[PDB]
Order: C-alpha cells, then sequence, then structure tokens
RNA sequence: GAGGGAGCGAGACCCGUGCGCCGCGCUCUCCCCCCUCGGGGGGGCCGGGCCACCCCUCCCACGGCGCGAC
RNA sequence: GCCACGCGUCCCCCGCGAGCGCACGGGGUCGGCGGCGAUGUCGGCUACCCACCCGACCCGUCUUGA
RNA sequence: AGCGUCGGGCCCAUACCCGGCCGUCGCUGGCAGUCGGCAGAGCGAGAAAGAGAGUGGCGCGGACGCUAC
C-alpha cells in the first residue's frame, strides 16, 4: 500500500537517466529493502432446475478462415498520439487562412485543441467568419501578436463540438459562443490603429512578389 | 504428477537466467577496461615526443601493424598474375574492402598491384563505423548479419571472443587470432564515394588516388560510407 | 481574390544526351536563380491544369470541362534555380513550355 | 543464497 | 547499441554533464570580463 | 511498409487470456518531509572503500646529467 | 562517482519473494477524417484511331568484316 | 565559348549501395508430433550427453496444415 511516486531520476534525454544505478540503489534506499520467500449458471424452472450455460459455441461455422497475425510493438493510435506545434503559432498570432472557401483571409488564433487542429476566429462582425477549425500545415504565421491573456473562454467547446453529423441551421448556442468571445476581444483589436482595416482586407499576391525573397 | 516437474523446470529456467545476467556483467567489465587501455595508448605516444624534444633528439614511432585496402577499378581485362593475388585477398567486387596484417610478404603483393588499390593506415573510429554498421559474418558458408553476440559465441567461444568489442580489440591490436577473426568477416561491401574521386587512373603523388595515402583513407571512408 | 500560386514552366524531362527518363520533370520557376533560394519551395504541391472537350465533375460545383494532374516538388536541381519535380502521373510532352501552378499549402515555416 |  | 555493447549507457551519459559544466565556465568568464573592465 | 499461429499464464487440487522472447528501467510491498493548483510534482532516508586538498616516500618503466667500474 | 551492501564459515593484511506499468526494443498501424452521384455521369490496363517528346538504317545467309 | 596552371560547385550509365519481385543453385537444410477426460501442448541454445526408473535415510472443449514426384 503506497501512493505512486514520480520517477526518481530525471530525464536528460529521451531514455537516459541522470543518475547511475549504484547511486540509485541508495536513493531508492534498497539497503533496507530486501525480500524473500463462472461459465455455468443455475436457473429455476416452474421439472426441476436447469443448469444453463453462458457463451455457448456458434451454431454455424464458415468454410474457411484466415490465420492469426503477428505482434508489432510500437504503433499507438491517433487519440493517444502526442500533438506537436510550431514555435511561431502562439495564441494571439495572426494567421493567413489559405485554402478553404475562406481564402487568403487574416484571422486570430485562440487555441490548439486535443486533436491538434487550430481554433480560429476571423471576427464574425468584421470578416463574417465564425469559430472554425483548421489544420496547421495549410497556414502561414505572421509576426504580429497581441496580448490576449485575460479572457476566460469556455471549456465546453471542442473537437466533438465541431464534428460533423453525417440542411445546416445555425444554433442559438453557436450564436452565443460567437458573441461571447467577441465582447471580450474586440476592444483590443479596435485599439490598435488601422488593424481592423487590415483584418477586413484579404491577403493576395501580385506581380513581382516572391515568397522566398520577401520576408514578413 | 506435474508438481515436482513444474518446480524443477522453474529452477532450470532460473539458473539459465542468472547465467545470462552474469555473462552480461562480464561483458561490461571487459569494455570499460579497454577504454582505459586506449586512453593510455594514446597519451604515451605524445609524452615520448615532448620528452624527446626536450633532450633535443627525435622520437621515431613504430611501423604500423595494419592496413585497410580498397579495390577501385573493375573486372574487365586484368593481368592473370594480378587476378590471382586479388582473389587471394578476396577483392572480387569493386568497392570491396579488406583488412590486412602487415609484413614483407603482404606488402610485396600490394606493390605488385599498386595501380588497382588504395590503402593506408586506418583509425579507430573508421574501424567502429565499418564493423558496427556493415558487419556480416560468414556462418556455415552464409552471409549472416552480426546482430547478436550469440552468433559469435557459437563460433569463436574457444578464443574467448564473445563480442564486438573483443573483436575490435584484436583488430586494432593485431593479436594472436587475427586469421580467424578476419576470415570470419565477409568482404566489406562499401558504396560508391560521395563527393567524388579526383582521378581513378593515376597515383596519389601525381595527383590521383591509387597507392599508399597513409591517413587520408579515413577522409575517403567518410566520403564512401 | 487574387493569384494564389507561383508560376512555373515545364522546361523538360530529366535526360542525358541520348536518353530521357520522363518519369521525372524539370521546372523553371519565375524569379529564382540560386540554390539558396530554392530551399523555400521544398515540399510544395504543384498542379498542371488543362481543359478537354467533354464535361467532367468539379468538386464543390457543377461539372466543368477543366481537369488537373497533381504533382510534387521533389528537390532542387542544379545550381541555377532549376528544380526537379515528380508528378503522380507522367506528363505529356505537349505541355513543353507551359504554365504550372505551384501552390503554397504544405508550408515549411 | 547470499542475496537472501 | 546496448543490446550489443551495454557500456554505451555510461559512455553517452558522460560527455553530456562535461559539456554543460564547461558551458557554465564560458559564461562565467564572460561575466567576469565585464566585471574586470567595469571594476 | 515486404512479412503474418512468436504465444503469456495456471497447473493433473486447473482449464484462462491473447501485449509475447531478447534488451533499457518506474512505482508499491520502508518512513518522513516539501512545493504548485483530492489530483500533480519534488527532497530524500546509512554504511563502506576510490579519487578529491596538504604533509612523507616505497616498486617498475623511459629520458637527461654526474661519479665510478669493464 | 562506483553495474560496491545479510549472518556464519573459507583466503592475504588491517538454485522456487512476488506485483505493476514505459518503450529509439525479433519488417505499419489509426480504437482518425472529407467530397461526390440515376440520365449524364464514374471506372474500364489491353484492344480502335489521332497527336506530341525521346529512341530508331530491311530481313535470311556465307563471312576476320553487312 | 582560345592557350597554359588551379579551385570550390555541379551533371548521368544496364557500373556501386539500400529495399521490393521472378527463377536456378547450394545448405545432400527443416516437417510422419494432428503423441487430446490413457490430454497437459516445450527441446534456437556460447560450452560431450536424460523434462529417465526405483530404493535406503460443476461445465465435455482445443483454427490452418502433409497431392512427401
Ligand atoms: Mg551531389
Ligand atoms: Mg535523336
Ligand atoms: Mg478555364
Ligand atoms: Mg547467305
Ligand atoms: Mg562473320
Ligand atoms: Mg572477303
Ligand atoms: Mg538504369
Ligand atoms: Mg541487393
Amino acid at each position: 500500500k503506497g501512493k505512486p511516486h514520480c520517477s526518481r531520476n530525471p530525464v536528460l534525454v529521451r531514455g537516459i537517466g541522470r543518475y547511475s544505478r549504484s547511486a540509485m540503489y541508495s536513493r531508492k534506499a534498497l539497503y533496507k529493502r530486501k525480500y524473500a520467500a463462472l461459465a455455468t449458471v443455475t436457473k429455476p424452472v416452474g421439472g426441476g432446475t436447469r443448469v444453463v450455460k453462458l457463451r455457448k459455441m456458434p451454431r454455424y461455422y464458415p468454410t474457411e478462415d484466415v490465420p492469426r497475425k503477428l505482434l508489432s510493438h510500437g504503433k499507438k493510435p491517433f487519440s493517444q498520439h502526442v500533438r506537436k506545434l510550431r514555435a511561431s503559432i502562439t495564441p494571439g498570432t495572426i494567421l493567413i487562412i489559405l485554402t478553404g472557401r475562406h481564402r487568403g483571409k487574416r484571422v486570430v488564433f485562440l487555441k490548439q485543441l486535443s486533436s491538434g487542429l487550430l481554433l480560429v476566429t476571423g471576427p464574425l462582425s468584421l470578416n463574417r467568419v465564425p469559430l472554425r477549425r483548421t489544420h496547421q500545415k495549410f497556414v502561414i504565421a505572421t509576426s504580429t501578436k497581441i496580448d490576449i491573456s485575460g479572457v476566460k473562454i469556455p471549456k465546453h467547446l471542442t473537437d466533438a463540438y465541431f464534428k460533423k453529423k453525417k440542411k445546416y441551421e445555425i444554433t442559438e448556442q453557436r450564436k452565443v459562443d460567437q458573441k461571447a468571445v467577441d465582447s471580450q476581444i474586440l476592444p483590443k483589436i479596435k485599439a490598435v490603429p488601422q488593424l481592423q482595416g487590415y483584418l477586413r482586407s484579404v491577403f493576395a499576391l501580385t506581380n513581382g512578389v516572391y515568397p522566398h525573397k520577401l520576408v514578413f | 504428477n506435474f508438481a515436482e516437474l513444474k518446480i524443477k523446470r522453474l529452477r532450470k529456467k532460473f539458473a539459465q537466467k542468472m547465467l545470462r545476467k552474469a555473462r552480461r556483467k562480464l561483458i561490461y567489465e571487459k569494455a570499460k577496461h579497454y577504454h582505459k587501455e586506449y586512453r593510455q595508448m594514446y597519451r604515451t605516444e605524445i609524452r615520448m615526443a615532448r620528452m624527446a624534444r626536450k633532450a633535443g633528439n627525435f622520437y621515431v614511432p613504430a611501423e604500423p601493424k595494419l592496413a585497410f585496402v580498397i579495390r577501385i577499378r573493375g573486372i574487365n581485362g586484368v593481368s592473370p598474375k594480378v587476378r590471382k593475388v586479388l582473389q587471394l585477398l578476396r577483392l572480387r567486387q569493386i568497392f570491396n574492402g579488406t583488412f590486412v596484417k602487415l609484413n614483407k610478404a603482404s606488402i610485396n603483393m600490394l606493390r605488385i598491384v599498386e595501380p588497382y588499390i588504395a590503402w593506408g593506415y586506418p583509425n579507430l573510429k573508421s574501424v567502429n563505423e565499418l564493423i558496427y554498421k556493415r558487419g556480416y559474418g560468414k556462418i556455415n558458408k552464409k552471409r549472416i548479419a552480426l546482430t547478436d553476440n550469440t552468433l559469435i559465441a557459437r563460433s569463436l567461444g574457444k578464443y574467448n571472443i564473445i563480442c564486438m568489442e573483443d573483436l575490435i580489440h584484436e583488430i586494432y591490436t593485431v593479436g594472436k587470432h587475427f586469421k580467424e577473426a578476419n576470415n570470419f568477416l565477409w568482404p566489406f561491401k562499401l558504396s560508391s564515394p560521395r563527393g567524388g574521386m579526383k582521378k581513378k587512373t593515376t597515383h596519389f603523388v601525381e595527383g590521383g588516388d591509387a597507392g599508399n595515402r597513409e591517413d587520408q583513407i579515413n577522409r575517403l571512408i567518410r566520403r564512401m560510407n | 481574390s487574387g493569384r494564389l500560386w507561383c508560376k512555373a514552366i515545364f522546361a523538360g524531362y530529366k535526360r542525358g544526351l541520348r536518353n530521357q527518363r520522363e518519369h521525372t520533370a524539370l521546372l523553371k520557376i519565375e524569379g529564382v536563380y540560386a540554390r539558396d533560394e530554392t530551399e523555400f519551395y521544398l515540399g510544395k504541391r504543384c498542379a498542371y491544369v488543362y481543359k478537354a472537350k467533354n464535361n467532367t465533375v468539379t468538386p464543390g460545383g457543377k461539372p466543368n470541362k477543366t481537369r488537373v494532374i497533381w504533382g510534387k516538388v521533389t528537390r532542387a536541381h542544379g545550381n541555377s534555380g532549376m528544380v526537379r519535380a515528380k508528378f503522380r502521373s507522367n506528363l505529356p510532352a505537349k505541355a513543353i513550355g507551359h504554365r504550372i501552378r505551384v501552390m503554397l499549402y504544405p508550408s515549411r515555416i | 543464497r547470499g542475496l537472501r | 547499441m546496448l543490446k550489443l555493447n551495454p557500456y554505451a549507457k555510461t559512455m553517452r551519459r558522460n560527455t553530456i554533464l562535461r559539456q554543460a559544466r564547461n558551458h557554465k565556465l564560458r559564461v562565467e568568464r564572460a561575466a567576469a570580463a565585464l566585471a574586470a573592465k567595469s571594476d
């Protein structure tokens, strides 16, 4: 009986401890820690009592079966995967939402979700763009951040919230979420000059402009 | 019964477990002792120099025990007196490699084929890279990969050669059992040289690659591996 | 509401003097003339467009005549801003000296 | 047995 | 590598602590240089 | 991204489960304490050589100098 | 900093403790997704025609040599 | 864009390397062990050989397989 302690030796690099096993015998304190040494169910009848069986063998077999498969070891599934993120994208940064029907628009980042997709909100007031998911890989990072730290955005919104079902009508709750985040942010973006113009404006290339060459 | 037998079978597995552990700890201690060995070997060759210059004399170091040979040109139209030698050194394919202990007997053959090879004195790291990455033993006439020590213990247990490390030790220190250690090793299938070659045809001194280029072989290995 | 892709020309296939290995293709991108410069474009999704007689489907819309062959910018080629690229199906030689739309959206930033 |  | 040669744990566990300590000394010398010119 | 029956366990007082060999190593079966907000993260828990600083001087190796001997 | 730790006995000097998780570990999996569609659309290598780029001297034979 | 002396960089052959697939050769390799309420499912492991006899001190269950030209 004992609550589980953390790993005693720290991680320097993946799979290598800081300490040696001989200092570890001591730190664990092994000097004072040596050791030595259903399927059948009974049922009543209105006869006698019948001893029935659970999980009886199948009534039909197929003509031929495929064999067993080997045990691969390192292949965890997607839910359990770790989710990476680029250094550029911190909450506040402005993104260029390149691909969707909302093409080339300039939009503020809120949060990475568990899935790893980005929470984006081009203010519905301004852009006519709600709370929408996107993927990182299809998105440019501008260097124009803002101090968004102080708002308590709700927990309830999430991946399964945005997951498709199988006509689409806009929910009142959706309207509340939009309105609730707006009332919080909108003064910070209207405080900085011309930025609301910039956001209404859309990004787009033109003659003699080469991404590799220019910098932003 | 299947009672006494179960308990006995458990003791047998437990014994073989403790045995495998003990071989592991033994392996560890050989390797650390060799690290101490190599460090000593490297410092003393300098110490001899510093003290020699202090006195005003010159320290001539020892001749090199070992050479790493490479065949650089192909299979078409080659003198038969060459071909015999080449196939005695086991250089059947191009960009094949072999180790060779030195002496008058070997060096005169390498003179006789100077134009076809590139040899020199290889360093310790180059020996590690070659053995570890591309080690394949000749076991029962079959090119099998050096992935566990068991594959070595079965064959070379009689020379107290139980691991990659002991093997290395014999190679660098051209010990007693070189013949067996090298004949165990399959000719090294090295790739084409990254970066390129200067000029295949001519000798190094006249700006080529053939012949003795003592140390620069390491640079060449790093470009070929 | 504007040009969302960089221009490239299909100069030719990978080839020696008397043999061309047409599974690979050579691009000559506009305004890029060094191997330093070509490090940006790595990984990007190219897209050869074309139009044909009969009506075909169009994702998110009614059926258009236009069609496409998607591709991918493999690695740099040469020292003067040419670039290798491998398309999913092999390219027709008709297209020599024409436009391909390299997109942006596998960003490497 | 010494481990015991 | 350990399955073949287990001592690599100690050989690659050291040559890290060494480098971090030596990096500390490089920075200590730079700050002491500012102390020497300023003082 | 070829390959596809590796078995673990419990034992003749049972009849299961399919995460299994080799290899690295975390916690509990000791006891206390500490920190961030019941959960999460830490310090550790005592013995012994070795080398660490300073005083002495033994054995071997190699080099130099000096006296002496053949 | 150490792959150093019962007691008793031997030398030189002072053969069965169990339990639980992690993984750069004896050859890839998702317990992750999205679009199109019943009269003009999807697939259809080969086999029908045409186009383009590169490659390319008409067979058999005697012959040192076609 | 000639001549002589040289640097880095760079270009591709059915050659070289890593991987996939076909056939042949060699290992005169492995497999008759599908031994099931007469059952207990192993014999790839660094080291000539035995899961060897004895004698004193409820529920009825367990895939494929092998034309051995
Ligand atoms: Mg190159
Ligand atoms: Mg031609
Ligand atoms: Mg059009
Ligand atoms: Mg004729
Ligand atoms: Mg003829
Ligand atoms: Mg004639
Ligand atoms: Mg080829
Ligand atoms: Mg091969």
